[PDB]
């Protein structure tokens, strides 16, 4: 139960009065005009919005099941979820606990630090001799008196949209620029819920744990969030792989999936074997590409003569980006990209921060491939320390749930998992195999 | 085909199978070695140790500050990143097969854990028809005993023997060294998923020994290694140092080449083969669980047929029963995973790697003649040490470079499988 007042040094209660600093109603980048939502600042550059996401996407306002299902293995709907103060308070505490758990690991500490330094580039000027922030990488913090002030941030955790267990990284872009793929980076919004988790089946620990439980095991919420934070990390450094690059599959044969399409960015993020499905020719293609993007940033910093929109000096801002991209500079102040340093930073964000390596640090049971599809959805409550801890997750030490990932076992630790109806029929998406 | 027996197979329970397009390489690409050829250093693998080194050279203090910026418009106008549009995948596609599939066999081992308490194990896939009849790859004797109506006075003994019978059926294992790289064989896998379409432990073990692991694959992966690109060498008349550097670069470059071919094959093996074995081990686990459930179903039904004698005379605890059968499933899986690990690595080593090694040997041969000719034609520039170099070249290009899986894979359970394989 330690490491509680560490990455998030605030004991927020959802109903606490607004103050305009770390507790305030805010407005985020939006198409039309959105009503202010109550948000919390849990750490430098990071906010949490305990609301269902019905504002980032205009085409996503209805919280009911879509006309067409959603070609996914598992899905869940409930327009009533996350609508009461209690629900929102518990959500705030859940997201916070997961952060502490992630932060309490060395890898987690590194990734969280990399995220905070991953400030979206100040590349919004049309005049190259000036550094200007890009407004979609900010939010407006409304003050108690009704006035407001703008603020930059790198990460926002919001409730899920209609499909409650569809977690993803969303960010706003520029009209001409591709912020997540050009090194600039952009503020990330993550749809996530610490109130539900997936069920998967193990086919392999045994050998090491002959007394492994029987049923399905629950994915540790911390792993799921860390997974999204890895995507967030890529996006903040403008190195996420283009969504168009996906692992095309054959589907004609009777035994083949009717469809799938897992992106390279996804294989990269999971790690393990998955990431090795990508040949070296293409991996080098990606690295060279982003290395050149980093050199562009370096040139842009050297072209800057003035900074607009802040009392912060041009020197400070250049140093901020020197540090983020780990650029080198001469005594003359010139900035450049060191191949070695670029390589380490690129390897760290791409190969060190992976779901699989996180499984290693957490030491929990987890799918060994992105291809081991979830088969169930459960309701959980990780806030009470008697159900889940920052140090052990579900597998509480000095408890009967301590060994063999018993805590993660649905049947054994049944008081912690309630199976919910999957909204994607067992036979919604399928192939008809017939024999004469 | 007038009449048909059909089953709906969930999309997510089907096989992966990457497109050959995802795999590219420029191995056939030639190259010219010079005294300035850039040599790629060895890419250290990711491990808890590397991560440790990264943690130390890490700055935690001083995060960028929350500097003040000038107010933006009260409404920040933005639009989310496009996000490619994926055409909905075709659904409900029908297929007419001339054989029962892995999916049929597996589906045949199911029943609704609802009220219908009259399930009966049996050895024919016609359990696919009757929802009260479950299929089993267990011996026919097992079906006879489990289906048999049992006296309340003989319930517990009956059960105890089924638990043992259950373990006997699933702990089954065969040994051999007539397959190379595959020492054990779980014969019931054949009749459990109808692997190779034979449904007879007997035929199964045979097929495996005959043609190897390929028997398990739902599709034979394709993997070709073109003729490797050759090296051209630049001589530097009267410039010993540059001439030598060229010879060392040509050599160090050959090592990268072997590494490149090895790594490429591992990527293909990993995506096309290993994935298929993984799904198979997941299905075996499903089959085993189906069996445990059916047996528990049958056993519990029997118990509910009694009359209050279930009180003292019995005092049955289905949880303990379930617990014991689960341990048997785990023991079984330990064997299955061992066998499948061997199949996987065996396929990599005997049906894939070989293709690259031959391509690499052709290459070494070429490079060798080349370099020895090189040294000769520059014996005047290298006057101080042609033998030293000749020996170096001969010693290096005469031995193939050892394929070491740990160099490309981290899954410890696959590495040991490789180590065991080495012996
Ligand atoms: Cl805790
Ligand atoms: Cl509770
Ligand atoms: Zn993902």
């Amino acid at each position: 139960e330690f490491g509680s007042m560490e990455f998030v040094n605030k004991q927020f209660n959802y109903k606490d009065p607004v103050n305009g600093v770390d507790i305030a109603y805010i407005k985020i980048p939006n198409a039309g005009q959105m009503q202010p939502v109550k948000a919390f600042k849990i750490h430098n550059k990071i906010w949490v919005i305990p609301e269902r996401d019905t504002f980032t996407n205009p085409e996503e306002g209805d919280l009911n099941p879509p006309p067409e299902a959603k070609q996914v293995p598992v899905s869940y709907y409930d327009s009533t979820y996350l609508s009461t103060d209690n629900e929102k308070d518990n959500y705030l505490k859940g997201v916070t606990k997961l952060f502490e758990r992630i932060y309490s690991t060395d890898l987690g500490r590194m990734l969280l630090t990399s995220i905070v330094r991953g400030i979206p580039f100040w590349g919004g000027s049309t005049i190259d001799t000036e550094l200007k922030v890009i407004d979609t990488n900010c939010i407006n913090v409304i003050q108690p008196d009704g006035s407001y002030r703008s603020e930059e941030l790198n990460l926002v955790i919001i409730g899920p949209s209609a499909d409650i267990i569809q977690f993803e990284c969303k960010s706003f872009g520029h009209e001409v620029l591709n912020l997540t793929r050009n090194g600039y980076g952009s503020t990330q919004y993550i749809r996530f819920s610490p109130d539900f988790t997936f069920g998967f089946e193990e086919s392999l620990e045994v050998d090491t744990n002959p007394l492994l439980g029987a049923g399905k095991f629950a994915t540790d919420p911390a792993v799921t969030l860390a997974h999204e934070l890895i995507h967030a990390g890529h996006r903040l450094y403008g190195i996420a792989i283009n969504p168009n690059r996906v692992f095309k599959v054959n589907t004609n044969a009777y035994y083949e999936m009717s469809g799938l399409e897992v992106s390279f960015e996804e294989l990269r993020t999971f790690g393990g074997h998955d990431a090795k499905f990508i040949d070296s020719l293409q991996e080098n293609e990606f690295r060279l590409y982003y290395y050149n993007k980093f050199k562009d940033i370096a040139s842009t910093l050297n072209k800057a003569k003035s900074i607009v929109g802040t009392t912060a000096s041009l020197q400070y801002m250049k140093n901020v980006f020197k540090e983020k991209y780990l650029l080198s500079e001469d005594t003359s102040g010139k900035f450049s990209v060191d191949k070695l340093k670029f390589d380490k930073l690129y390897k760290m964000l791409t190969e060190i921060y992976t779901e699989d390596n996180f499984v290693k640090f957490f030491k929990v049971l987890n799918r060994k491939t992105y291809l081991n599809f979830d088969k169930a959805v459960f309701k959980i409550n990780i806030v009470p320390k008697v159900n889940y801890t920052i140090y052990d997750g579900f597998n509480l030490r000095n408890t009967n749930l301590a060994a063999n990932f018993n805590g993660q076992n649905t049947e054994i630790n049944n008081m912690n998992f309630t199976k919910l109806k999957n909204f994607t029929g067992l036979f919604e998406f399928y192939k008809l195999l017939c024999v004469d | 085909a007038l009449n048909l027996q059909c089953i709906k197979v969930n999309n997510w329970d089907l096989f992966f199978s990457p497109s050959e397009d995802n795999f590219t390489n420029d191995l056939n690409k030639g190259e010219e070695i010079t005294s300035d050829t850039n040599i790629e250093a060895a890419e250290e693998n990711i491990s808890l140790d590397l991560i440790q080194q990264y943690y130390l050279t890490f700055n935690f203090d001083n995060e960028p500050e929350n500097i003040s910026i000038e107010n933006l418009s009260s409404d920040i106008i933005g639009q989310l990143e496009l996000m490619p549009n994926i055409e909905r995948f075709p659904n409900g596609k029908k297929y007419e097969l001339d054989k029962y599939t892995m999916f049929h066999y597996l589906r045949a081992q199911e029943f609704e854990h609802g009220k219908s308490r009259i399930a009966l194990t049996n050895s024919v896939n016609e359990a696919l028809l009757n929802p009260s009849r479950v299929y089993t790859f267990f011996s026919s004797d097992y079906v006879k005993k489990v289906n048999k109506a049992t006296e309340a006075a003989m319930f517990l003994g009956w059960v105890e023997q089924l638990v043992y019978d259950f373990t006997d059926e699933t702990s089954e294992v065969s040994t051999t060294d007539k397959i190379a790289d595959i020492t054990i064989i779980i014969p019931y896998i054949g009749p459990a998923l109808n692997i190779g379409n034979m449904l007879y432990k007997d035929d199964f073990v045979g097929a495996l020994i005959f043609s190897g692991a390929v028997i398990l694959l739902e599709f034979i992966p394709e993997i070709a290694i073109p003729v490797l690109g050759t090296f051209a060498l630049v001589s530097y008349i009267a410039n010993k140092v540059l001439t030598v550097q060229t010879i060392d670069n040509a050599l160090s470059k050959r090592n990268e080449k072997w590494d490149e071919v090895y790594k490429y094959i591992v990527t293909n093996w990993l995506a096309k083969v290993n994935t298929q074995i993984d799904l198979i081990r997941k299905k075996m686990k499903e089959a085993l669980e189906n069996q445990a459930e059916a047996t528990k179903a049958i056993i519990n039904y029997q118990y509910n047929q009694y009359t209050e004698e279930e009180k003292n005379n019995i005092n049955f605890n289905i949880d303990d029963l379930s617990s014991k059968l689960n341990e048997s499933i785990n023991k079984a899986m330990i064997n299955i995973n061992k066998f499948l690990n061997q199949c996987s690595v065996s396929y990599l080593m005997n049906s894939m790697i070989p293709y690259g090694v031959k391509r690499l040997e052709d290459f070494d041969a070429s490079l060798k003649d080349a370099l020895l000719k090189y040294i000769y034609d520059n014996r005047g520039t290298l006057i101080g040490q042609v033998d030293r170099l000749k020996d170096k070249v001969n010693n290096t290009l005469s031995t193939d470079i050892p394929f070491q899986l740990s160099k490309y894979v981290d899954n410890q359970r696959l590495l040991s499988t490789f180590t065991e394989y080495i012996k």
